[PDB]
């Protein structure tokens, strides 16, 4: 009942029968070729409507491929909710393109399309006093509201509220379902139980986000200044969630590493009212607020961070909150500096909530944060579209409708991440590495094949290449000694596991401000959670990387955005994986999911000067034997 | 206007702007003979009336909000304007609601 | 539903012996992604085509190239009768990239003095490829406009999908005050035809001017190969020609002699103008029913002409393009290709 039932409609209806089935006669006068029983849409060069089609099909369905002649199609039942977020004339999509589609459309898919598009969309959600209220899109909503018990626990019997409807809206119901019905006021704590039943009772509803109902009458001043940054794909995908001027809190799976904070500081300061920013852990969020926000508009002195151990400005922060999921709602709130924050978070209005890769954490801690605070808007900058808080009542529909998904080629190619490059360098193995492959039989060799120095040699060119090409380098290597075993090799101010900050602050003031230093790195501590810096060249090494949800998080995140079109590949990527290994399957599975979502994946095992670069430290296979007495001990 | 109304009967008033042609008879308290508007007999567009309520931000943009600057509206206007300078040929004019309002937007756009 | 000129007022003086130095823009404007590579690279692709064709349709003319970069104009090719020097120049220019802004007046005067050595018979003309919306002029352009018109040099230019009034005025000003020379593009094929119509000479109505006779001789080919020796380039030539007057061993070239400086031409260039000089009237598409002529093409054998009362298929049209002078038909494919390539109306040729 509480399992994620409605989320996974995408990729369905892939079947057909040659001998038994029949064919739509319209193929001859059929510019397009869409298969509903097969789930794909082959709109090749003969299908010229890809402009509207890509506009409509991307919303309605999933892109199977991106062929030059024409892209491919995926049966997006989830795109049905995505198309549900569009709301255009339904017949035109089925009909206007239907002329191009020579074969007939899928009937069971159409029945599923009816179920997917508007079928799971009309249960009940009334609007009360500039927010959601006690009503329904259908009288069953009111009748179910009449039967509402968990929903009924925290509602004002008045049809709506002015201050309560502003504040209580028993929490923010600004994401309520089909309105224009009599309501009843909603109190100021706990819509969790309101949405508790909807998980188990499955209220299939047509919702929206009444953005201006996030009035948040007291405007807690922010700094809406151009100190923060932005690149064009944001002001498209943001404009997707911004809507027409009136910024709507929508659902945006935002990779941290796509100008994620850039989205917020635009958006948050745009609200110019009391905002809550939130990352994972008190130790983790510290890095998060640090390394972007001050070149950006934010000053640390006001974005207060609590732990119940870090007594900070709660009830006194002249500025908004950047917060830690660990601090906010978890058992280890074993003191009070965190406690009064919620009392203050109840005490103070909050117009914006920022969520970062919360797919890491169960909603048990998360929905705890949302059960009293009584905010006005939230924002889940999701990491992987499949997560552990996206149950039948998904997080994809508590903030607002879908507005951003795995399509960077249309979006990111706006100069924001234009000319997106993904490459999987297949480093040939050597005797000792394969003798190590021969040696042991466990996942500890993950440490004994990540250790490739030719991978450093290839990356060392990328250093010198982007030393000269003027591209920003990111190296994803959670290793520590091997990093230092290579940080000595590569030779730049090194970021290492458990680095004190100011050196990295020097290293990143050598990244945002200086150029004599031309390389940086990421460990299992910076990520997470450092605001990923400027990116035109990415190196990734780990490929087992539990989980794939973390990997699907890892995909868009380790490669940050770049307001760049000058570089022929304004975001280089390099998956330095020694070929003929265990993670070869993992990197190739990554490589598929590299090419699955549109990220322009490639493979270059013949590097431009792989060995021609200097400082080939430890190059000889006997050298590769000399130090191998160390790595096996891991 | 009453004495000039009084002195003569044959009087001609015309405009390409007057709309509606009924306020003025109400305003100046007189009876005309023909209250008719002429339309441009053009087989070609020759002018594109454009109502930019929504900018690139798709923000409902206005001058009624204040006589002051708000970069959300203003910088949007400034960003909106510049693209014309590239595409438009010689000849392009703006018309502020107020000269003081004109100067208000000038300095920060200069900034 | 036909897009044809009502009549062709060719019949007399046109621009035959030409001295054109087309000027390009090499600026950030040409860098932008208006065309698939960009303006410039596709234009360089486009520009390359006309060169040989210009020398093909008008081998009796001379041509150099000038560009405009970073608010300054730069000549990039010498006025010559050989495409290759011009052709090879663009290859570097292809690998070169446009930069900065164009300087119109720099091109105005650099080309202006460039055409000074041109003889009267060689007709001076300039064409412009412009992408920006403003110029870079070290001085009064109207003075230069005055200077050019005083030099009696009509000019056609083609800007991008826009209009510049002074450029509209300039093409007007250059061309006797007649403005028919600031045509601009809206499509690449619509741009391609601009090349296609450019190769044509330019008759409108030439004022009664001093008309000069011309004396020259034909060249005589050299036969020996082992005797390789050249004079116009001081090289060894495994085969050449001989001047009618200076009698110099000259490589294959329809250009002027290098010793006594006289034009060397055999026959080919001459008759190129002739069909240009006196072209034909378009083969009139004879009616579907009012013609009732032979159900076949005349130049070719296209037995199908309509569809014979086939609802709308026959009511569509009748591929019966008939030359009026010969009173003989022609299939559209034949007739268009005839007027396209070889005037030579066989019905008019047969008499
Ligand atoms: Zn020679
Ligand atoms: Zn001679
Ligand atoms: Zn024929
Ligand atoms: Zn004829």
């Amino acid at each position: 009942p509480a399992d994620f039932v409605p989320d996974s409609v995408s990729g369905m209806f892939r079947s057909h029968d040659f001998s038994y089935l029949r064919l739509r006669p319209d193929h001859a006068s059929r510019p397009l070729w869409i298969s509903p029983s097969d789930g794909r849409i082959i709109l090749e060069s003969f299908s010229p409507l890809a402009e509207q089609a890509q506009d409509f099909l991307v919303t309605i369905a999933e892109p199977i491929s991106r062929p030059s002649h024409i892209h491919e199609y995926k049966i997006t039942a989830y795109s049905l909710y995505a198309a549900v977020s569009v709301g255009l004339e339904t017949d035109d999509i089925i009909s206007v393109l239907d002329r191009l589609s020579k074969v007939p459309v899928a009937e069971s898919i159409i029945n599923f399309i009816k179920g997917a598009t508007i079928s799971y969309g009309k249960v009940k959600l009334v609007i009360k006093h500039n927010r959601y209220f006690v009503e329904t899109t259908q009288a069953d909503i009111l009748q179910m509201l009449l039967n509402d018990s968990v929903i009924g626990p925290l509602r004002i019997d008045s049809d709506h509220q002015v201050q309560p409807p502003e504040d209580v809206l028993e929490r923010e119901e600004e994401d309520d379902d089909i309105d224009a019905v009599h309501s009843f006021e909603i109190a100021n704590e706990s819509v969790e139980v309101v949405k508790k039943r909807c998980q188990e009772i499955d209220y299939p509803v047509l919702e929206e986000y009444d953005f201006r109902n996030d009035h948040r009458n007291p405007d807690l001043d922010i700094d809406l200044k151009p100190s923060t940054q932005i690149r064009p794909y944001q002001e498209k995908s943001l404009s997707k969630m911004f809507g027409n001027g009136r910024a709507r809190s929508g659902i945006i799976v935002l990779p941290c590493g796509a100008g994620k904070t850039l989205v917020g500081i635009t958006a948050a300061c745009t609200i110019k009212k009391s905002v809550i920013v939130l990352c994972t852990s008190s130790v983790s969020v510290m890095q998060w607020r640090q390394q972007f926000l001050q070149w950006c508009t934010l000053q640390p002195e006001n974005c207060a961070v609590f732990t119940s151990d870090n007594k900070e400005m709660f009830q006194t922060e002249s500025g908004l909150v950047v917060s830690t999921y660990s601090m906010v709602a978890n058992t280890r709130n074993r003191s009070h500096d965190s406690q009064k924050v919620m009392d203050f978070l109840t005490g103070r209005e909050w117009g914006f909530i920022i969520l970062d890769e919360v797919h890491v954490v169960p909603a048990a801690m998360f929905r705890r944060v949302v059960s009293t605070i009584a905010a006005h808007a939230k924002l889940g900058l999701t990491a992987t579209l499949v997560r552990e808080d996206d149950k039948i009542g998904d997080l994809n529909f508590l903030i607002g409708p879908k507005l951003y998904e795995a399509n960077w080629m249309e979006l990111s190619q706006k100069g924001h991440i234009a000319n997106v490059q993904c490459a999987e360098v297949w480093c040939p193995m050597t005797a000792e590495f394969y003798q190590e492959y021969l040696r042991e039989t466990a996942r500890k060799r993950m440490l004994l094949y990540i250790m490739n120095p030719t991978k450093f040699q290839a990356c060392q060119f990328l250093i010198q290449y982007h030393e000269r090409r003027g591209d920003k380098i990111i190296v994803f290597s959670d290793n520590v000694y091997a990093l230092q075993e290579y940080a000595l090799k590569m030779g730049k101010p090194f970021i290492y596991g458990s680095t004190p900050q100011q050196e990295r602050m020097n290293i990143l003031q050598n990244f945002q401000y200086n150029d004599q230093i031309n390389t940086i790195f990421l460990s299992k501590v910076g990520d997470t959670s450092i605001d990923l810096p400027e990116a035109t060249c990415l190196i990734q090494i780990s490929s087992h990387y539990g989980s794939r949800r973390q990997e699907a998080q890892r995909l868009g995140r380790i490669l940050r955005a770049k307001r760049r079109n000058d570089e022929g590949f304004n975001a280089f990527f390099y998956s330095l994986v020694s070929k003929d290994t265990q993670e070869m399957y993992y990197s190739t599975k990554r490589q598929a999911f590299l090419v699955d979502q549109g990220y322009a994946f490639k493979v270059i095992t013949h590097l431009h000067g792989m060995e021609n670069i200097p400082n080939l430290a430890y190059a000889s296979p006997r050298e590769r034997r000399e130090l191998l007495q160390e790595v096996l001990l891991k | 206007i009453k004495p000039v109304f009084e002195r003569f009967s044959s009087v001609i008033i015309t405009s390409g702007t007057i709309s509606p042609l009924d306020m003025y008879p109400r305003m100046l308290n007189f009876k005309t003979v023909l209250q008719k508007s002429y339309a441009m007999t053009l087989a070609k567009k020759s002018f594109l009336p454009m109502i930019i309520t929504k900018g690139s931000d798709q923000v409902a943009i206005s001058s009624r909000f204040e006589i002051r600057n708000d970069p959300s509206i203003v910088r949007n206007y400034g960003s909106m304007l510049v693209e014309f300078a590239k595409i438009t040929p010689d000849g392009m004019v703006v018309f502020f609601p107020s000269y003081l309002y004109m100067e208000s937007i000038v300095s920060m756009w200069q900034t | 539903k036909k897009r044809t000129a009502k009549k062709n007022i060719t019949p007399y003086q046109r621009g035959i012996i030409r001295s054109l130095i087309l000027t390009l823009d090499c600026s950030e404007a040409m860098l932008e992604k208006d065309l698939r590579p960009n303006r410039h690279a596709m234009i360089i692709q486009y520009a390359i085509d006309f060169v040989h064709e210009f020398f093909d349709q008008n081998p009796i003319s001379q041509m150099g190239i000038i560009i405009m970069r970073n608010g300054l104009a730069q000549l990039v090719s010498q006025v010559s009768g050989n495409p290759q020097d011009h052709i090879d120049a663009l290859k570097s220019i292809r690998k070169q990239e446009p930069k900065g802004n164009p300087s119109l007046q720099n091109a105005l005067e650099m080309a202006r003095g460039l055409l000074l050595p041109v003889p009267a018979h060689c007709t001076r003309e300039v064409l412009i490829v412009f992408g920006s919306l403003s110029t870079t002029d070290p001085g009064d352009i109207h003075q230069t406009i005055d200077s050019l018109v005083s030099e009696k040099i009509r000019v056609k230019v083609l800007g991008l999908s826009a209009q510049v009034a002074i450029c509209k005025e300039l093409c007007k000003a250059t061309n006797y005050g007649d403005e028919s020379f600031y045509k601009i593009l809206l499509d690449e094929t619509h741009l391609k035809e601009l090349f296609n119509e450019a190769v044509t000479p330019l008759p409108v109505n030439k004022i009664n001017k001093g008309f000069t006779l011309v004396k020259m001789g034909f060249p005589t080919r050299i036969f020996e190969d082992t005797p390789t020796f050249c004079s116009c380039h001081s090289k060894l030539v495994y085969g050449g020609y001989f001047c009618p007057n200076c009698h110099s061993k000259v490589c294959s070239l329809p250009t002027v002699c290098p010793c006594c400086d006289l034009m060397l031409i055999l026959s080919t260039h001459l008759a190129r103008s002739y069909h240009h000089l006196m072209p034909l009237k378009t083969f009139a598409e004879v009616p579907t029913t009012e013609k009732f002529r032979s159900e076949d093409c005349f130049s070719c054998q296209s037995r199908f002409p309509x569809x014979x009362x086939x609802x709308x298929x026959x009511x569509x049209x009748x591929s019966r393009y008939r030359c009026e002078d010969c009173k003989q038909e022609f299939c559209v494919d034949c007739d268009v290709f005839i007027h396209e390539i070889l005037h030579n109306c066989p019905g008019c040729e047969s008499k």
